[PDB]
RNA sequence: ACGACCGUAUAGUACGAGAGGAACUACGGUUGGUGGCCACUGGUGUACCGGUUGUUCGAGAGAGCACGUGCCGGGUAGCCA
RNA sequence: CGAGUGGCUUGCUACCUCGAUGUCGGUUCCCUCCAUCCUGCCCGUGCAGAAGCGGGCAAGGGUGAGGUUGUUCGCCUAUUA
RNA sequence: GUCGGGUGAGAACCCCGACGGCCUAAUGGAUAAGGGUUCCUCAGCACUGCUGAUCAGCUGAGGGUUAGCCGGUCCUAAGUCAUACCGCAACUCGACUAUGACGAAAUGGGAAACGGGUUAAUAUUCCCGUGCCACUAUGCAGUGAAAGUUGACGCCCUGGGGUCGAUCACGCUGGGCAUCGCCCAGUCGAACCGUCCAACUCCGUGGAAGCCGUAAUGGCAGGAAGCGGACGAACGGCGGCAUAGGGAAACGUGAUUCAACCUGGGGCCCAUGAAAAGACGAGCAUAGUGUCCGUACCGAGAACCGACACAGGUGUCCAUGGCGGCGAAAGCCAAGGCCUGUCGGGAGCAACCAACGUUAGGGAAUUCGGCAAGUUAGUCCCGUACCUUCGGAAGAAGGGAUGCCUGCUCCGGAACGGAGCAGGUCGCAGUGACUCGGAAGCUCGGACUGUCUAGUAACAACAUAGGUGACCGCAAAUCCGCAAGGACUCGUACGGUCACUGAAUCCUGCCCAGUGCAGGUAUCUGAACACCUCGUACAAGAGGACGAAGGACCUGUCAACGGCGGGGGUCUUAAGGUAGCGUAGUACCUUGCCGCAUCAGUAGCGGCUUGCAUGAAUGGAUUAACCAGAGCUUCACUGUCCCAACGUUGGGCCCGGUGAACUGUACAUUCCAGUGCGGAGUCUGGAGACACCCAGGGGGAAGCGAAGACCCUAUGGAGCUUUACUGCAGGCUGUCGCUGAGGACUCUCACUCCGGGAGGAGGACACCGAUAGCCGGGCA
RNA sequence: GUGGAAGUCUGUUAGAGUUGGUGUCCUACAAUACCCUCUCGUGAUCUAUGUGUAGGGGUGAAAGGCCCAUCGAGUCCGGCA
């Protein structure tokens, strides 16, 4: 047959890429020599075309002007601080160690200095649970308990824009516009709607998959579609 | 509200659009001053026409159930 | 729309042009490569053994 | 190039207990087919005459265009049913 | 039970056409056959009459209009000699 | 087109005049691409031109395109290339990272030009006049000078400022008409320099506790109105330019509505609407410099693409010319263009055909079907059912009005804007043409707008929001690459990948036996290396011990593939069809039975229903709205029909000119029969038959067109599928190399990742190379 | 009353599309055209120019559609007599 669509993606052609040139900034925590002295002021709140969530423009003391993954509750005028000795208020960033357990955090680093990887989507947040000299235990939005170097920096508070998922798109038109700002081919044709040649589920005089949908982890690309290595399916039990 | 949808989309779709947007368009009491002059500027962006304070809030509400939990903790 | 006659009408784009190197009208001005001599792609001239019978 | 039917007289008669109910013949009409014709009825009739909308020729008068008549009303000859 | 005729159905055969003989139904227009539905002339009757039933000669003419169905067929309606 | 006339050897179609017409977002005007000399002039007609030609986009020869201020050039966009680096056997190959360059002529950004005149042909390029910009030099001023502003920005609604245009009033100039007194054209004048400033923002004053203000939102003791002031707009006003220019002349003044242009206010996003050069910031005089490329013409029913002077296709600007009217609509008419959608002459002009008008009485009887045609129609008033997701249904349905003339009223500042009144009055008809819905009901399907088979399918198919399941914590899941590397990703679970289902509403039962996926696993099975035994002076080779993934085995899982029967009052193989729906777009029997409806209904709808062989996200039921989707019924309508007729235009027929193709073994005036490989103009027997020609409608030449798509055959092909055969990627796993120190463990030094670095995490694993076992239609 | 929302309605505004006529054409005007009819027409809209993706690969709101009149694997030349 022909390559299925998931293989077409990999090639990174125009149709599958993200309109990067239209994106604003790569939100990442600032680098600080040390001391923590670094502080700055919230000059403005903008829309991030890459995350459909708000982002804050900040002016740091040393002249640096950079956009920042904005947590809920940050307004124009506010002063944020980044450093080991940063105060403990929403919007400020400091290593998990300096953060008091029981506090909601976002934009957490996977390894100290990477600039933040975890909990950055609309209204999400991690939960710093346990401290230690060696391990900082954090509960990521998926609910997983993640062990992190207490040196990984993070932002206090929950990411702004919460509740976006609450309201239905209502019409194709609205999905359309959202999709056009992402690295995604849309709309989606159902495999079972295609021809044998185009997809393992295609073909037949009626529409149904040929074999069972749960595919083995070991399946090669081109065949790995449907329910990937499903541990179970359906709702019963 | 949802009336701009005519007899399209169904009950739940547009009942949730009116609900979200009715709360969405409500007078909101600003964080800086105490005045109820906060309006949505866009997705998750709120401002007060009174002092002009521009804030980061929920997508359709200035405060989210999670944003409040932060104040405490 | 017919892919035939009616689709011939939009053909007012210039592509292959007089090549600076070989003098043939095969310089694709959009690609900046000659389809005849390879100018723009290869310093060596384009040539292939299949341009003639195998034993000639 | 004529085919067939109905009706009237025959006759409420022949026949028949009755109920019911013929014919030969002579008539009138219908239907289908055929050939022809237009006094009559009807159709057409962008011959013709009138009414009238829009616009242009300044108004008037008189006209053009609106698909091969703008539309509406009437309609001779002829051709037709 | 026995002897046949026809070549409309169906089956059988594989002779003819695979460098193609355009399908079913319908329509329109033309000719024909008789194993005769009506009409003409007749015979028998379990033929009183009237209405029938059966049979003989006979192909001149006629054999129409509709409801369902693509239907042929057929089913159904009202007319009809 | 027609009548005259001009030129010419020759004139229907070359030219002049008149008369008659065509084009109105184009048949006008300016252009992009593309063409490439097609442009102008002279001379021609062998070629080309659907006829002719004195004409020409043809033939020949000459001529023609002038720029500091229009484009290019310059900037940067999606993105592209070059060099370096690395990969590759290798390259003219390849991803990343650097650097450099390229990348916009209508239509991104952008220093600067206007008016008039002139040529056969150029023109913001030449000439005349006037103005402007940049750079450099000289001189005076200036020490400021880089912060900032600008360049520079989405969609919807809307106020104000305002020119052109159009119109109105009145005056002037010229023209037309000639029963009035009307009708038409004109009444001009730039860039630029100077000046004026609404809106927004802000300052002072003031001091509102209810006022201020808008079309609307709105504003305020955190200081409203009012008053005074700072900043501050037009391609606008005003003055100059200008006893410039232009006009035969007059060479106007006011107004209304106001494209351009300027300047504000509001609303929307699960969508956030370029960048860079450059400019400003940052004065003035004088002088010098401003090179290089484009410039003709067409821009289309003859200059472009489509073999053609092709009825096709092809971007931008002129969207403000008049009447009309809601209108960038119709219809009619200007300006401008055209009679070149380029062959003509003749017949009352027959048959037949294409487009079309009208048809009495009937009114769907026509037909698969109302296909085609027709009906209805604009605007206002009244009035409007079932159903419904409360939006809708709805313009439901149905009823009435509608012109002109006279004099008025109301809204508004007013309109050459709108709404109404009274009276008079004509026609068969007042949305008088044009423009311009037929309506109602039942059922099926898909919820909706949207998508599709360029070229026989527009649908019920796809998509969609919505529902649902699966994978993954980012050194991820998924995917591309041989590699170097890469998409997703300027992304981080409210994410994005992989699938199913397909809005709302009510719901979504039972089954894990098979298959799939996933987890576990005492024991069993399970390869190679290393190890042990036998063998060989070694080696082949035989055997043993250990045992990974995987399998056996056990479990979980159906919104995972799928299943939901026979028999009796359990058996196959796990369960044994629940809610619903049902003769279904699923029902073989079948035109099922009953009913509705019709004269008559294999149709349609409702009820029943043992369902050949319905049924729950292989989603079930149901459902308002929507629909060039499928079936049916009613009113209305009508040449669909009974049953045809007449007419209109273009052909057809005759004449001049031009001038193909299909097709052709031969012979051929055939008809009825027969015969023949069973479907004969040609054989046989008869019959008929004087030759030629015109027109017709197509019976025959198993007519012409296409080496039959159907079918079969070929040890033919291809696309597709799988538990067909054999292999291949890829994934998982063991082992060896990289690889180091002290059946479980620590460390650090290779190696990997994070960090700008210091250093941090990880660590002999991982990655890579080799090999072995399993899976392996993803691929061959 | 104001406001002026909408994958909202009417609409040959421009533009886009292509339902029926199974009309005209079918050695065409045309190797997909002509006419009437019909659908969309503020949006998942239409469109110019520039630009990216390449052949067992693209692209595909999925029809095996499309990739220069070429598609169940383009075209050119070669293998090839
Ligand atoms: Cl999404
Ligand atoms: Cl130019
Ligand atoms: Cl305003
Ligand atoms: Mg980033
Ligand atoms: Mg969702
Ligand atoms: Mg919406
Ligand atoms: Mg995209
Ligand atoms: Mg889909
Ligand atoms: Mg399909
Ligand atoms: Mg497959
Ligand atoms: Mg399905
Ligand atoms: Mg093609
Ligand atoms: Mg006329
Ligand atoms: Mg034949
Ligand atoms: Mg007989
Ligand atoms: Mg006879
Ligand atoms: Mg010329
Ligand atoms: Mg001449
Ligand atoms: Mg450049
Ligand atoms: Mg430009
Ligand atoms: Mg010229
Ligand atoms: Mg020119
Ligand atoms: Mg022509
Ligand atoms: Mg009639
Ligand atoms: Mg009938
Ligand atoms: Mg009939
Ligand atoms: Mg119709
Ligand atoms: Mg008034
Ligand atoms: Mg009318
Ligand atoms: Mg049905
Ligand atoms: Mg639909
Ligand atoms: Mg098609
Ligand atoms: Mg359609
Ligand atoms: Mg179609
Ligand atoms: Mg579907
Ligand atoms: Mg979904
Ligand atoms: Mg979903
Ligand atoms: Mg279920
Ligand atoms: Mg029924
Ligand atoms: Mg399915
Ligand atoms: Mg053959
Ligand atoms: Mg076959
Ligand atoms: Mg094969
Ligand atoms: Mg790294
Ligand atoms: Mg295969
Ligand atoms: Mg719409
Ligand atoms: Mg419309
Ligand atoms: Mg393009
Ligand atoms: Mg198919
Ligand atoms: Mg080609
Ligand atoms: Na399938
Ligand atoms: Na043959
Ligand atoms: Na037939
Ligand atoms: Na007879
Ligand atoms: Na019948
Ligand atoms: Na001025
Ligand atoms: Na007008
Ligand atoms: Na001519
Ligand atoms: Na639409
Ligand atoms: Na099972
Ligand atoms: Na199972
Ligand atoms: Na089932
Ligand atoms: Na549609
Ligand atoms: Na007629
Ligand atoms: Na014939
Ligand atoms: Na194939
Ligand atoms: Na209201
Ligand atoms: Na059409
Ligand atoms: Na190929
Ligand atoms: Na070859």
């Amino acid at each position: 047959g022909r390559r299925i669509q998931g293989q077409r993606r990999g090639r990174g052609t125009s149709t599958f890429r993200a309109p990067s040139h239209r994106y604003k900034a790569d939100l990442e925590h600032r680098k600080v020599e040390d001391g923590d002295v670094i502080a700055g002021t919230v000059v403005d709140i903008e829309h991030d075309p890459a995350r459909s969530a708000p982002v804050a423009a900040v002016e740091f003391e040393d002249g640096d002007r950079r956009l920042i993954l904005a947590p809920e509750g940050v307004g124009v005028g506010d002063e944020l601080q980044v450093g080991v000795d940063a105060e403990i208020a929403p919007g400020n960033t400091l290593p998990l160690a300096e953060i008091p357990e029981g506090v909601p955090v976002c934009n957490v680093e996977s390894s100290p200095g990477d600039g933040g990887k975890f909990a950055r989507a609309s209204g999400v947040n991690a939960q710093l649970l346990t401290h230690d000299r060696n391990v900082a235990v954090v509960k990521l939005p998926s609910g997983e308990m993640k062990r992190l170097d207490p040196q990984c920096r993070a932002t206090i508070g929950v990411v702004g824009g919460g509740g976006r998922t609450d309201k239905p798109f209502v019409k194709a038109g609205n999905k359309h516009h959202k999709m056009k700002a992402r690295g995604t081919k849309w709309p989606n044709v159902r495999g079972v709607a295609m021809n044998a040649v185009d997809h393992p589920f295609g073909g037949g005089g009626r529409q149904h998959p040929g074999k069972p949908k749960s595919i083995s982890r070991n399946a090669p690309p081109g065949r790995k579609v449907g329910d990937i290595a499903s541990k179970r399916t359906g709702r019963g039990g | 509200r949802t009336g701009r949808f005519g007899p399209r989309y169904g009950l739940k779709i547009r009942v949730r659009v009116a609900d979200v947007e009715i709360k969405h368009k409500k007078k909101h009491k600003c964080p800086v001053c105490g005045f109820k002059k906060l309006k949505r500027a866009g997705t998750g962006i709120w401002m007060c026409g009174h002092c002009g304070y521009k804030i980061a809030g929920g997508c359709y509400q200035p405060e989210t159930v999670a944003g409040k939990a932060v104040m405490k903790a | 729309t017919g892919a035939g006659t009616p689709s011939q009408g939009k053909k007012n784009t210039t592509t292959h042009t007089k090549c600076r190197r070989c003098g043939e009208k095969s310089y694709h001005t959009k690609k900046k490569v000659c389809s005849s001599c390879g100018f723009g792609k290869s310093a060596k001239r384009r040539d292939y053994e299949w341009q003639s019978k195998a034993g000639e």
